[PDB]
Parts: structure tokens; C-alpha cells; sequence
């Protein structure tokens, strides 16, 4: 069950990095959503988080920086936001065809968490299907079917233990099978300890002057450097 | 292998 | 349980609206009453949701944008305010027969919860037996029943896991058979997490000046585009 | 499976009736009486007018009305041992109608306890099933007294909730399937809110005179009606 | 099935009466006195009349008074230990009625537990259906005594409350097929609470008076003078 | 399970007192300790329980007033202080013989409640063998044992029944039997409605001026006449 | 049926004995010393003399006495391990009586649980059932520590006091069955509440006095003077 | 059938010793040191000798003393992992004894439950049957941290409470049956409460007293100087 | 079950100390992280708890004062915070090879307490394959995911006895091959784990932010004095004076 | 039933 | 069956 | 009959 | 469907 | 058997 | 064990 740290930085050295589509973000990510890792969006409305959804959609599939060759993406919607428009706009932005980003996108609804967690079981059984093909999981969003199926105190325990359970299942599947794993969050960021620590990069996005918005480092120290200005747009997430 | 969207 | 994003466009091109009767309203909604989602009115006494209900059920009839056809509608009554009476000046209004609108809305009155979701389930088994026949399902109102058979504290667990039992499967039924849910709803808007989530629009209605009246997008900016002003007729709603 | 179209539902509330309360402003407050497929509540003060309004309606839904109303029977169901027949004489002297056939149209039970009333109302349910159109109003003076009584103290307010909604959802049942006007009293200090249709608050005018309110409408005069009160009943 | 007409309704409460408590105002007060088909319960505190009325109701009862009624026979359940014949004799010698013939017609029994009341009850009940007329007034002194005794405690108050209001339904149901007046006294703290609030048709709050008088109110009803009556305590009972 | 009222009369006729030995005291209870009741006295220590209890088990079998012709005693004692010797002492003031009075007096220890009404059953059987013979039971004290068999609260649902069971088994043996149950209690007056309804008189003892003591009705307004001063000599209970 | 005239309990009554504390004073306090038919509890501080007091008892139990006290034998339970037969050497040689005879007329018994305890007791019950009159003085120090052990967390109060209050309605029959005295210590925090105060007839507080002088005082009762007395300590006892 | 005559138990008591804990005031203080058939317990706060009356013990156990002791072994459970031989050296080397002697004749074992601190009590009691008068002293470091450890929420108490309960009355029939003293130390907050208050026959607390000296006193005891005790800690040990 | 004192003396004599890389930080400890015990180091954000493990993860392979001469390490990882890139600069720093430092590392992820435990019994047996090959065990962080899996109330007390188990195993596993353990552990201010946590390690250090870039160390529970703390620096060598 | 007199 | 009004003077 | 002590 |  | 104390001075 | 040198 053990790997020498020899074996561990050569499976490391797969690590890549999603463009967000921003050059400031990117950099604030240290290249862009991180594979091997779970990164939480959470914020208020209209602030970018199923823009940010929408142009990962879209940039996963194009070859990037470091070899990243593009790949597969699979999308657990709870909110009901999914829009394929949307990525029709991004691609026109990528100059890339409509029609074959919407083929490399897998798309499912839940509506219960027992739900959502069936529905990454048969992720991780895809991706075991053919390892490689899969790069980028998003989940928008993680836990507001845990809200809604376990809203009064005294069933908190069953939620937290199912909650914890769902999210070790998500670092095992961006761990063992190379993956990012970006997931939306609401605010009140929710979660606790649990989501804090299954987390391995947590942002929080707020509106800036005009159009603009900021993406931080949650619990960082207030300095610029842990902050980013980015854009939207119909083609999604800019400088 | 993975195909990349283009038409451009 | 998975499809292509692009099997998912196809799915959504039949996406229609249903036509509250007003042209700002429309507009506030992006053109009427959505299929495959929940839309939720809530408001004061006299605001306007028994005579939208009244309008939607003669407009969801009526071949309308987008290549909107009409088809049918189920009412579920928990207030006993159904009034057939008020279809016919709608209908006069709209220049249709009386009893052809009558024929094509089916109409029960729900006297518990438990009634309630039985007889969403014999809804479910409608729209089973032939799609495409019917278009909009209205539930007037889509709580009212909780609050009745579950006024107590202590009980809250099992009433918050039937109503999210219950609205997750008015998702299904909206997205698996592609109907627009309408529902009215009391204040105090009740439902907290749940009913904020499983709504995919939600309404706040208000009085105007005079006999006007107002429909706002909750939890939005105080802004005016998130606001139509519209008018109550015998004729039902209107500009 | 349990569905009417609203077409059947239409030819359903054609059949909707009203019964005359007495007097002129107060039907007009109603809209033309007491109206059946639906529960009607009162609820007031000592000698506000409840069993004043329940006895004349004990008289009035037996005598033939507007819109082809034909008359028909009543079932009193008495929690508070307020029902007095002499008062249905004094009623029947000032419409001029006979004193014992008034009182053979009236059925009468005294309830003692709420499982005792739900019981009563499981015989009321039979009795209507019988014969459709022989009875025409149900009155039940007072509606929930022996729900405050038998669950009084703290913690057993759950149950009470249950066995209240179920006997209203029954009563609702009840008026709905056979074409009944249900009427019933209350006493002052959602469940209840809800199940009634109509709800009226009674209260004293000037004089004689009484007052009938919408409840929880606003303060207009169109939603507020004078009556009066005589050994006849309620009138002008 | 289990219900009457209106009419059949009219003919059993015809043969509704009263009886006199002994005073004037009393008895109007009263509508007449005592009304049978009904449960009348008084309450006040020691020496306000409680005792009085009960014994001069035990002697009235056996006498013909207003309204045709021709009097009859009495069932007393005490529960107090206050019950003295004695004051009947003094109440017949003022009413210039034989004292045996009161003594006889009056027939006694002490409750020590509440389930025992309800045994007596039941007892009272059969024996009240055995011949109908001869007996006219139950009396309870005291109503529910018993019941605070047996369940002092609390968390047993679900059975108190559901043995109280059997007992109070029972009573209503004899009083009323029977058509016996029942008279019962209670204590204050009125105990009881809506349960035998509801139960009780009428209600009278007994206190003292200017020197030996006495007070007789409507419970719950509005302060006002005609809801209220004066009336003395003599060895010849309740008087005006 | 009913008497007429004539033979209930007829039954409280045989009613007699027991003198306490305290002319005033007897005053305050009407002539003595009475029987078909029970009267309870408590009080702090050294107010006169002990030598109330010990003067009864003498005064009981000596002739006395409205023809009580004296009689034999029960005495179960729950707290180990009944002592003969003091009997001997009031025998002596009395002028009566030691042996017939020691005869003339049944004795036995209570350890348990369980125990104390299973006593109560057999002197229930032994009154009931002949009736006439036994006047007086006493009780000293009556419910110290549940205080101590029911301590810790959860069980208090069991004490109150148990103590209610007891009471009206006494309450039936003193008016079935025709004799006085005195009991005594101690203070923190204990027992709550269960034992304020089973005793027909309550008593407070309380220490007055010097050597003297004070009898009161308990609950009872401040007056004279519901107090009695008495006071307690080598011979027991007598007048000041 | 289970009861007695009062003449048969005269009789019984006739044969209560008193045994001497070793203290003038306090005899007198008591009427005469340790009564039989009866349970005597002594609590108080440290050093207030309820060790020495129960040694005193032991030696003077054995030796005849007043009201024609012809000494008898004694049991002694201790839950504190506070029993010190050299204390007992040392009162024999006060009262000038052999060591070795005062020493074999002691029987002794550690106790370790409540349970144990109680089981201890039913054993003395039988010995002093076997033949009356030959024991005179049960001697338990203490009573209920061992309970307070047992039973510390709330909770579990029920049980403690049901079994202290059958322990000690055993203790009483044992003493009034037997015509025995019963002695026992206890501590302060006097524990027990109403259950150890009914079931104690006799209640001592010791106290400490003037230099090494204690003062024995009825609990309970009024502030004076009668109701206390002085007493001193030594090696030969109180 | 369990009842000892008076005389035989002097006899039993009369070989009864004491083990000096190198400190000629605090051996006054205990009567002439550690006794047998008895429980001494020690507690305190850090660097007030605990540890160092142990080891002190640990050796002074072994040597020839007053009152005819003739010296013996020693068994150390220790559940802090304080126990350090070479203080043992130290003190050998004060009181001119061989290392190795001393070494050889004390039995250790650490504990790290308070189940395995049971076992080790019964593998203690099983030791000293197999042939009596070979041990003189048992020494537990610490009595009860382990329970402390075990049982550390509230609703398990009862459970500490017994199994506490248990472990001292074995820890008692082992000193008498054997006739060995039982030293413990203890830490405060002392903890236990009634239980181990009266299980313990001598109750010591440690406290800091002038620069490096050290005060012993009675617990529980009145302020008065003598049953107060001053000791001073070296190298050497306790002195 | 029992060793003489004489034995166990024989036996703490193979105690060795692993240097942390600060001389300061090593005076502290009295020379380094000890063998035949837990040492756990608690603190805040970037206090020094992932350089100071990444430094021992080089040190520990280094022969050392007190005779050490190195050996192999097993990390255990709750927090996905491992990176052999920091070992490739400390090892830089100290002029040792980076794949010979990479083979003597062991690592796995713990994504459970259960699994925890469970790779702690396989600690167990690797250690018991051949002893004297491994010198130090490093678990970060040592139960981070006992609050994950118990993290509402009512489940405390399974929590409380799983961990009690797994640190006598600790316990047990340091004492019984001797091999020092190094555990990191996060604050809520005082550390987690209450009395369990605070008995099973036998040494407590609290790490906090200094003056600019520099780091301090303290003993946790300590009086407020300068000897139980020490300052240290961070590097992309890793800890340092 | 006889009254009384 | 038919209802029958009350009617009589 | 019931012997009265004298 | 055919419309109204 | 019995035991030996150590010492070597 | 072979230092990593």
C-alpha cells in the first residue's frame, strides 16, 4: 500500500494545470485548476462561478501549456445552470467547432446526494474504462443536495459522514486517476472542517469595479499577490 | 488519443 | 444515467414558453413560463397569483413564440380556489370556446401532503401514457399542505424530507417530460434551502398603484429590469 | 385516476347553492348565503350572533330560495348544549312555516369528545352517502372546543394538530363530494385558517344591531354587514 | 344511527326541571335552580356555602315545587368527609318536612379513590336506568378531589386528564338520558382547566358576603350585577 | 356500596372522642381525638408528638365523656421511640394499673413501607375479628418509611401511589371500624395533597412560652379559638 | 399475627444494656453509653476521636458492667483500614485485663465493596442468630463510604439509596432482633440525608475542644449545655 | 467463614514496615517512610519530586533499614514514560550500591491502557504469589492518567468509575494479602474523587517550596506545621 | 511482560536524536526528534510544520550526533501537502543525492481514519519485517481525519477511543522497534485531541510566525521563558538557524 | 315517589 | 324522493 | 366487655 | 392537440 | 531463598 | 543503511 517518494514525484510529474482563461488567474493558481486536487469556488451571485464552469467546459479540451494535451469532461449539475450556449459562445471566442466541445462533455443531473454520489461512482467507473481520456470533473454544485436532504439538526451527524465520505471518494478519483476536480460552493463557505480540508484549493470570488470581479485565496493573508482581477464575457472567463 | 476541437 | 452535452442541446432546443398574458412579465422571465423548470409565485393577499395561475392555464393552450403549439394542463387545488368561470372571460378574452378550454385542463384538489404526492405520481403516469400532450403542470399551492399536516415543532425532519422528496421529483417530472411547473406559495417566502433551491425562477408579487401590480425576481438587485409591471382583467393578466 | 376536467369540474359547481342567512346585506356579503361545497366559520364573542345565525340557518335551509334552491335537511352537531328548538318555533312563526315539520328536517347530535365528534362526522359522511340531495347543510356549534379540551396540556399539541387537520380534511371531504354548505362556530382567544373557505367575524353594533366581518380583510365597508337580531332570527 | 330529530329533541328536553336552591335570587340566577340534563358545578373558597347548598339541595329535591315537579330521591357521593345529616334535619325542620322521611330518600356513599368514584358512578348510573323518576339530583362533593390525590405527581397527568374527562362524559351521559340534575362542589387553586370547564353547564363561584351573607356568580361571565346573587346561610340552609 | 341517609346517621351517632388529656386541646378538636378519622399532628422536636401518642395509649382505656366506655390500642411505630415506661408514668398520674394498660396496647415496629401496609392489613383483619373492641390506632410516623424507601426522584410516581393506597386504607378502616386513626409526620408538613386530603384534622404543634406547647388547626386563619395551649409533664400531655 | 403487647415489648425492653464509651460524661449524654436494640453513628472531622472511640468500645464491651452488663464479644467491620489491635493492647493495660483474651473476643472483617459489605453483614446476622446474648456490639467504621464509592456519578442515586436504605432497615432488625448495639462512623461533606438519620437512632458530632479535649454533641438538637459533653483522649482510650 | 480474631491480625500487622524516602523530615512526616499493607499517593504539580521519590523509593526499597526491614525488590508500572535507570545510578552511587544489582532487582513495565494496566496488576499479583516476601514495593507512575485517556467523554463515566474502582480494591487485596506497600502518584485538577480518596490509606501533596527545597504535606489535613514536611531534591535524590 | 531495569536501560541506550536542521530548535529538543517517542508539532498557517517535516524527511537519512547513522522514513499524508520537490532542495542544501533521499522515503495517503489505521498496521509490519532499518515515522497530520469522520457530536465517544487506540499503537510501534514519530497536528487558541492527545506524545511544540520570515518554536503547556522557545528560518533548504 | 311530610 | 317544504300558515 | 384498668 |  | 542487598562501596 | 551522499 506504500510507494517509495521516487515513485510518488514520478506520478506527480503528470501533474497539469486547466487555464481558467485568465492570465492573472492563472497565476494566481500557479497555472490554472490543478490536477490531482479538488478546487472549491464559492461566492455570491453573479460572480463568476458558472462562467468559470463554463470555460473550463471548454478549455480543457484544447492543448495547452507544460504538454497538456486537452481531454474529456464530466459535469454533475445540481443547480440546473447547465447551458451548452454558453460553451457555443466560448468556442467561437476559442475559434473551435460547437459540435465536437459538445461531444467531449458527459452531462448528468442530480437530485438527491445518495444521487450524486451513484453518479460518481459511475465516474470513477468511466474513468476507469480508459484511464487518460477524462482530465477535469466538475461539480456544480458539491453539497447543496447534503442542504436540501438533511436540513434539521439531529441528522447532521449522517450528513457530515455522508458529506466526508463523498469528498474522500472525490480526492481518491482526482489522485488515482490524474484528474482536476473543480467544484462550486454557496455561502452563508459552507461545508465546515470536512470541505475545508478535502479542499485542496479554495477560492472566493466577489464583483470588482464595473464588470470585473476578484478571485482570493480563502484564509490568506490580505495582500495583492493572493488576489486576482478577471473578467467576464460571452466568451466566458478573460483578462 | 484524444482529438482537440478545430475548425479555425 | 449520463449523456453528451451535445445530447443534452438537442434536449434543450424544445425548451419553450408559455406566455403569462403580459409583455413586460414575459420579458421579466425571458419570455413566459419555462418548460423543464419550476417556476414559484409568492406574494400578499390579492397580488395576482390565482388570476396568473388562471391565465397560464387558458395561454399554455394557445399556440404561441417560438413554435409554441398549446397542449394541456394539470391543476392541483389545495386552497379551493379553482374557478372554471374565470377560464371563460379568459377565454372570451382570447377568442376561444369556453368548453374546448375546459377539456384540455385536468384539475384535482389535494386535501393532505401524502394526497398530494399521490396524486403527483398519478401526474407522472399522465404525461407517461402519451409526451407531448401536456405542457404546464400548476400546483396552487405547492406547500400549503406541509405547513397544515406539520405544524409542530419536533416534527420538522420528516416534513422537510417529504417536501424535498416531493420537489425532487417535480424536477424529474419537468425535465424528463419537458412541462413547465408552475406553483404558488405562501409567506411568512416559506421552504427555506429547499423550495429556494428546487425553484428554478422564483416571483414576488406586490401591489401597485391603483390595480397594477409588480413581479420582481427574489433576491436580486433593486434594479428595474428585475421588475414588470402589469395589469389584472377579467380577461385575466395583461399589459 | 382521481381526475375531473375542468369541464366536468364546471358542471360539478353549477350545482353550487347558497342558503339566505336572514338578511339582505349580510347574503350580499356573501355573495347570496351560506355556500355549499364549502366550510363556512363564525367566530365572535357571547352573544355576538353564532347560534343566533345557526339556528336561523336551521330554519332557511329548509325553505325554497333563489336560484332554484328546492330546500333540504340539516345535521346540528352540538358541542356546546347551545341548540334550542323553541328558537327554530320563534323562526318558523316569522317566515309562517309549520314548527314540527321544521324540526323533523333537523338531525341532532350532541358531541362529548373529539374522537366522539370524528365518529359522529364517519356517521354524518353515511347518512349524506345514503341519499344524495336530501341534506344541504351541515352545522357544527362548536368546531373545535373538544380538540382544546382533550389536549390541553403541553406536548400533546402534535396529535391534536393531526386529529384537527384530519377531521377538517374530512369535513372539506364531506362538503365537497355531496354538495353540502358546511357551517361551523368558533371562539376567540393554520390549520383551521385553512380549511375554512369563509370566515367571518361577528361583533356587536350599535343597540341591537350586529356587525359581519371577512376576517383578515381590509378595513372597507363593502367586507362589513349590519344585521339585526329578533326573536325571528337574524334579519334587517 | 345515534342521532335524534330536532323534534324528539324538543319532546326530551320538555321534560327538563329545576330545582330551587331556596333562595330567590338564587333560583333566578339559575334560570329556576338546579336544571336536570345538566352538570352544575360550584366552587369558592371554606365557608362560602359549598356544604350548604348541597345539603339544602338534598332536602328541595324531595319536594314538589315549581313547574309540576314533584320531587324524588338524591345520590350523594362524598369525597370530603362533610356530609351531616344532621343539617338535613335542620333544613326539613324549616321547611316543615319530616326528618326520617328526608333521611330515607336520600342515599349516600364516601368515595376514597377516583377509581372507586367511577365504580359509584357506574353503580348510580344502573341504578338511576333501574326505574326512571325516582331519582332526581346526583351530588358529588367533590368533583375531582380524588384525581389530584391519585396523580400528584407529574408526567401522570395524560391519565389524569383522560380519566377526568371519561368521568365528566360519563356524568353528562347520566345526566342527560337519565334527566337527573348533577350537582358537584370543587376546589380552587378552578381546578380543572378546560376539561371540566366544557363539561359543566353551569359554573357558580361561591365567596362570602357583608356579615353572614353569601355570593353566588356565573363563572367567566362579565362583572356585572345580574350575573351575580345575594343569599344567607341559616341552620335551615341556603335562604334569601 | 350506599346507605341511606338515616342509616348513615344512625352510624355517626356511635361517633366518640378521646380525650388528649389537655382540657383546651380537646376544646380545639371538639372533645378529643375522633373517631371514623384520622387526625395527624406534626410539629419540630420535642413539640409533643411522642407524648401525644403515649397519653392517647392510655387515655383510651379509661371511661370517659358522652359514654366512651375505653378500649384497646394499635401502635406501629416507624421510628423507635415508643417507650412503656412512659406509659407507666401516666398510668401512675391516672391511678391505673401498670400490667392492664401494658395488655391493653398491641405494638409493632414498621421497617418498610411495604412492611407498615402489611401491618395495616392484619390490624384491618384484627379489628375485624370483633368489632367494638380496638378504638384507637396511632401511627408514629406515617410516611417517614417512604421518605426512606422512595428517596431518589423517578420513583416518585410509585411513592405518591403507594402513599395514596395506604391512606385510603386507612381512611376505610377508621370509618368502616368506628375507631380514631392518630397519626404523627414531620416537616420540611409532608405528603402534599395526598395526605392533606386523607386527614380530617391537621394539627401544628409548635413550642410556646416556658415549658408550654401550642396546638394549631393547620392552614386555619390567625385565631384564638383554632389554637390550644397545653403542656407536657412526667405524666404526659395535661392542661397548663 | 406479627404483633406484640405492649407488656411483651416491656420485656423485651427489660434486657437493653448500655456499654461504657470510657467517658463519664459522656455516658451520661447517651443514658448510661452505647444502647442495644438501637444503631449509634458518630461523624466528624479528623482526629475527632471516632478511631479511638471504636477501640474504647471494643475493649470495654468485654467487661462486665453497670445495670449487671456481663460483657460479651464484638464484630467489627472496617472500610477505612483504620483497626489498630495496639490500641486495644493499650486500653487493656488502662483497664489492667489480658491482651491476648481482649484480642480473641473481636472478630473482625474488612470490607472492600458496598456489596461486600452487605454480604459481611448477613454473615454478622447469622453469628448473632446462632446463639443471642453472646454478641454484643457490631461495630461498622464506616458505614457508607463504601456506597459514596459505588455510586459517584449521578444517575446511579436510585440504586445507591435503595441499597443503603435496605442496608441499613437490616441494620435495625439486627439490632432490635438481637438485643445488640450498633455503632458505626461516618463522614462529613453528616452524608446519608433523611435515609441515615431515620435509621440512626442515636446521632453523635464530635468535635475538637479546649488543648486535646473533644466535645460530643447530640446532632440536631437545640444549643445547650445538657446536650454536649467534654472528653479527653489518651493511649488508654476515651 | 471471613472474620479474623484481633489477635491474629497484630500478629499479620506487626511485620508491617516502612521504606525511608531518603529525607529524614518527610520519613517523620510518614511515620518512619512508605508502609506496607497500605496505598501512598503522591501528587502535584511539574518538578515538585514525584518522580524523584519514585526513583529515590525505587532504590532505598532495596537496602537493609530501621525496624527490621530487610530490603527487597520492586515493580514500576509506568504509564507518563518517565522512568529513567540512570537516575537510579545517581542515587546508587549516593547511597555506595552497585549499578548492576540495583538494576537487576527492579521489574518494569509501562502501560498503555488502562485494560493492559489491569493485566499488568494481575501478572503483578501472579509475581508476587509465586514466592512471597521477595518484593517489598509497587510502584505506579501514574495511578489513573490512563483512565483519564480511556474514558475522557462524559456518558462513559460510569464505566471509568467501576473499572477505577475495581483496579484499587485489587491494588489494596494485593498490598495486604502480600504485605508490600503501593506507591502511586497522581496528577490534580487531585483527580478521582470519593473513589480514590478512600482507596489511598496516605495522601501526599508536593508543592515548591524556597529556590530548589521542596514541601510534603498531608492532604486534606489542617495548616499546622507538622504535617507539613521541607525536602530538598539533588542528583543524590530525594534528601 | 516485564524487563528488569537493568534491560530496559540496555534498552534506552539506543536512543538517538534526529537533527531538525536548526541548531537552536536541536538545543531545544535536546538534540533532536528522540527515538522511542512522539513528538508533535502544532501551529497555524505557514509556521514551519511542513518545512520542518520535509527537513526531517532529509535529516533522518543523514548520520548525526549521539552516533546516528541514518535510515529510511515513512510519511503518512492526510493533507495532500507532500512534495518531493522541497526534499530535491533540502537535500541540495545538505549535498546528499536526490534520488538516493527519494528511495528512502515511504509514503502513502491516508483518506480515512480507518485507513490510517490500517496503514499503521502495515507500518507495523514493515518495521517488524527487518528492524533497525527504519528511524522515523512521520504522520501528517496525526487526525485531521478523525474529525472529518466524527465531526458531529454523539459520536465523539467512538471518536475518543479510536484515537486513543491508534496513538497506544503509536505508543507501542515508537517504544517497541525504536523509531522516533513525528506527528503534525492544527489548532481551534489551543491544540486538538484534548487529555488523549496531550498524554500519548511526549513531546509538545507549538509553532508560530516571528519577526519577518522567521519561525518560533516553543513547548507546548510551558511557563512563558526563553529556553522553551527557539528561533528558526525557513529556506528552500528547509529549516534552519 | 311520597313527599315528605 | 322529494323534499317537502314546511308550510302551513 | 372491655376491662378498664383501676 | 388542437387549439381551442 | 532470600535476597541480597547490593553493595560494593 | 548507506547515507544518500
Amino acid at each position: 500500500g506504500f510507494l517509495t517518494a521516487f515513485e510518488y514525484s514520478e506520478k506527480r510529474k503528470m501533474v497539469f494545470h486547466i487555464t481558467t482563461g485568465s492570465q492573472e488567474f492563472d497565476k494566481l493558481l500557479g497555472g490554472g485548476i490543478e490536477s490531482m486536487a479538488i478546487t472549491e469556488a464559492f461566492g455570491e451571485f453573479r460572480t463568476g462561478k458558472t462562467q468559470l464552469s463554463h470555460t473550463l467546459c471548454v478549455t480543457a479540451q484544447l492543448p495547452g501549456a507544460g504538454g497538456y494535451p486537452g481531454g474529456k469532461i464530466i459535469f454533475i449539475d445540481t443547480e440546473n445552470t447547465f447551458r451548452p450556449d454558453r460553451l457555443r459562445d466560448i468556442a467561437d471566442r476559442f475559434n473551435v467547432d460547437h459540435d465536437a466541445v459538445l461531444d467531449n462533455v458527459l452531462y448528468a443531473r442530480a437530485y438527491t446526494s445518495e444521487h450524486q454520489m451513484e453518479l460518481l461512482d459511475y465516474v470513477a467507473a468511466k474513468f476507469h474504462e480508459e484511464a487518460g481520456i477524462f482530465k477535469l470533473l466538475i461539480i456544480d454544485s458539491i453539497m447543496a443536495l447534503f442542504r436540501v436532504d438533511f436540513s434539521g439538526r439531529g441528522e447532521l451527524a449522517e450528513r457530515q459522514q455522508k458529506l466526508a465520505q463523498m469528498l474522500s471518494r472525490l480526492q481518491k478519483i482526482s489522485e488515482e486517476y490524474n484528474v482536476a476536480v473543480f467544484v462550486t460552493n454557496q455561502m452563508t463557505p459552507i461545508g465546515g472542517h470536512i470541505l475545508a480540508h478535502a479542499s485542496t484549493t479554495r477560492i472566493s470570488l466577489r464583483k470588482g469595479r464595473g464588470e470585473l470581479r476578484i478571485a482570493k485565496i480563502y484564509d490568506s493573508p490580505e495582500m495583492p499577490e493572493n488576489e486576482a482581477t478577471f473578467a467576464i464575457t460571452a466568451g466566458g472567463i478573460g483578462d | 488519443v484524444f482529438v482537440p476541437p478545430f475548425k479555425t
